[PDB]
């Protein structure tokens, strides 16, 4: 029901891919919320690194010492490239955090 | 000479001479290979030009479509015409305060005093040379500044183009492009349509708000045409964006019309708890709005007689409640 933020959710086809959709075949039979997004979506991806210790000063602030909170978003886009690329699910939704909602982005 | 004043999409609407090379020549000077990607507005065009011929001077106009046989790229026409779909052009109370409480502050200049200026031939040698000033460029603030002081429901009260019957051709084509085409990818397309449709809300007071409400209806209409079509390509999809379309709608109104007509459920009577938030918000803005709007909220009266698969709805009608307030006793 949010304004301009659907955009984000097309990445939810990319992250649905095969890699991680496997137990989305035992999740649509209990559950009823699945109706929605195998309509919407249903191969694998999969990503790099850099560097590992390229978050020395950035890391301690999250929340920012100055106000507007809402910097959190750089300290985990941060903390989402330039890290492990085992979480294929979590390394495909860093470019949808990026402008998603802040409760979202801490989640 | 206007884009130093204020350019990529600029090669789909040159494309047009062809409708020649000096397109392509303008182009060659960045790059000749992105013709693929600009070509979503010149396969709409063409589009629209082949439905006028098949149903004018637009009829002996459409005879250029040999033009684009230079490839054979029929799979991108898949999230294409959603701007020939989108196109429907080219084809109050601050004043309560009457006791002493607004007495000590200013009062409204509503009074024969607040025009008691019109003797102002005396500062006439300031005003008219600060009117050859560069005032005058910027004078339009002050006409651009009375748009306020309206709440009321303007959309309530907005034949724009002929896209009705020339919407089936691209369908008739290439076999249903519009429905079975859509149908083979899950309704990805529609669903990236409908996103699209409602991203491009810049201006919605006076501006492209009378289109794009329109445009969405027409696309509603379009997806409830099909009856088994539409439930064997998407169904909750559909009811997601309904339901979203109506939320933002509800945040301000003629509109209503679609969502009445598409919560029929001749087919969809298959429904869940997603549709309470409809009918709350449907019931909110029902006594408060106009008679108008009144009358035409009788839609949630008109579902709530469906005396079948309506266990959830008598459930969660306990918000309706509220209507014997202005009774809409009966709905109560």
């Amino acid at each position: 029901v949010r304004s301009a933020a659907v955009t984000c959710l097309k990445n939810i086809l990319a992250t649905k891919t095969g890699h991680s959709f496997w137990e989305i075949y035992k999740m649509t039979t209990d559950p009823m919320l699945a109706y929605l997004q195998p309509f919407r979506t249903s191969p694998l991806s999969e990503n790099h690194d850099i560097w590992i210790k390229t978050l020395t000063c950035a890391f301690l602030d999250s929340g920012g010492t100055k106000c507007e909170i809402l910097q959190l978003l750089k300290p985990m886009c941060e903390v989402k490239t330039d890290f492990c690329q085992t979480v294929l699910p979590y390394l495909i939704h860093d470019i949808l955090l990026q402008d998603t909602n802040e409760s979202w982005r801490n989640l | 000479v206007s884009e130093t004043f204020g350019m990529a999409s600029h090669l789909d609407y040159l494309v047009l001479e062809w409708l020649f090379i000096l397109l392509n020549y303008t182009n060659i000077e960045d790059f000749y290979r992105s013709c693929y990607k600009v070509l979503i507005p010149h396969l709409v065009i063409r589009s629209h030009f082949d439905e006028v011929k098949s149903i004018q001077e637009d009829w002996k106009s459409l005879l250029t479509d040999c033009f684009p046989k230079i490839l054979v790229n029929i799979l991108p026409y898949f999230a294409y015409e959603g701007t020939r779909d989108s196109g429907m052009a080219q084809q109050h109370l601050f004043i309560s305060n009457l006791p002493e409480i607004v007495v000590e502050l200013l009062m409204t200049l509503h009074e024969p005093a607040n025009s008691s200026a019109s003797q102002s031939t005396d500062l006439c040698d300031f005003s008219g040379d600060l009117d050859p000033a560069p005032n005058p460029p910027h004078f339009p603030s002050h006409v651009i500044k009375a748009t306020f002081a309206y709440i009321s429901n303007c959309h309530k009260t907005k034949l724009s183009k002929s896209p009705d019957s020339y919407q089936k051709i691209l369908l008739a084509i290439c076999e249903q492009a519009a429905e079975t085409n859509n149908v083979y990818k899950k309704h990805r397309i529609l669903k990236i349509y409908h996103l699209f449709v409602s991203l491009l809300l810049k201006d919605i007071k006076s501006g492209l708000g009378g289109a794009w409400a329109f445009v969405l209806r027409d696309v509603i209409y379009t997806l409830i045409h099909y009856i088994n079509q539409r439930p064997s390509c998407i169904m909750d999809v559909s009811l997601r964006s309904f339901s979203l379309c109506c939320d933002l709608l509800s945040q301000v109104a003629l509109e209503n019309h679609l969502h009445v007509i598409v919560g029929t459920l001749i087919p969809l009577v298959y429904e869940q708890v997603e549709v309470q938030k409809q009918v709350l918000d449907l019931l909110k803005y029902l006594v408060i709005d106009n008679k108008d709007n009144e009358n035409l909220y009788i839609t949630i009266k008109l579902l709530d007689p469906f005396p079948d698969h309506v266990v959830f709805k008598d459930l969660r009608i306990t918000q309706q409640k509220i209507k014997y307030s202005r009774g809409l006793e009966e709905i109560n």
